[PDB]
């Protein structure tokens, strides 16, 4: 679960890294990368989805 | 200077809201007519003064 | 059409009334949202333009 765990974190702040380097006026923006991505219906997106 | 003696009215819609009781409603796949939806509120947010 | 109440307008406010017929909720039951509901995530791959300070992502 260690090399799990510092598998996902590292993968999560690298991206979260280029991603809060875009500008507002955009298709895929800070606000509105979680919604086009998922393809299901879960209650809120939080948690494990984003 | 005859067009602008007696005070326009400005018709503002009631302020009604039911996302915060009900957030199910409102989940990652939102209903829109034209795609071209989102133009507007990106161009003032990258532009203000235009 | 019009209508008048203390000899004023009376203006209908709302959405626009429709003619529910039975077949109309029955073929979204028919449908069920036959949607496997299994969370799907699609990546974004990003692409690298003259200015290279602010980012931006493609569909594909």
């Amino acid at each position: 679960l260690f090399y799990h765990s510092v598998a996902m974190i590292e993968s999560c702040y690298v991206e979260l890294g280029n991603v809060a380097r875009v500008s507002d006026s955009d298709a895929i923006n800070k606000y509105t990368f979680t919604e086009l991505s998922v393809q299901g219906r879960p209650v809120m997106n939080r948690g494990i989805i984003v | 200077s005859a067009w602008f003696i007696n005070a326009g009215m400005v018709n503002m819609p009631t302020l009604s809201c039911a996302n915060g009781y009900y957030p199910a409603l409102t989940n990652v796949n939102p209903y829109h007519r034209l795609d071209t939806w989102k133009d507007t509120l990106n161009h003032w947010v990258a532009y203000p003064d235009m | 059409a019009a209508m008048f109440s203390r000899n004023k307008p009376l203006y209908m406010t709302g959405g626009s009334v429709r003619t529910i017929a039975t077949g109309n909720y029955r073929d979204a039951a028919e449908r069920l949202r036959a949607m496997d509901e299994t969370l799907r995530l699609k990546p974004f791959k990003i692409t690298e333009k003259l200015d290279f300070r602010v980012a931006a992502y493609a569909i594909p």
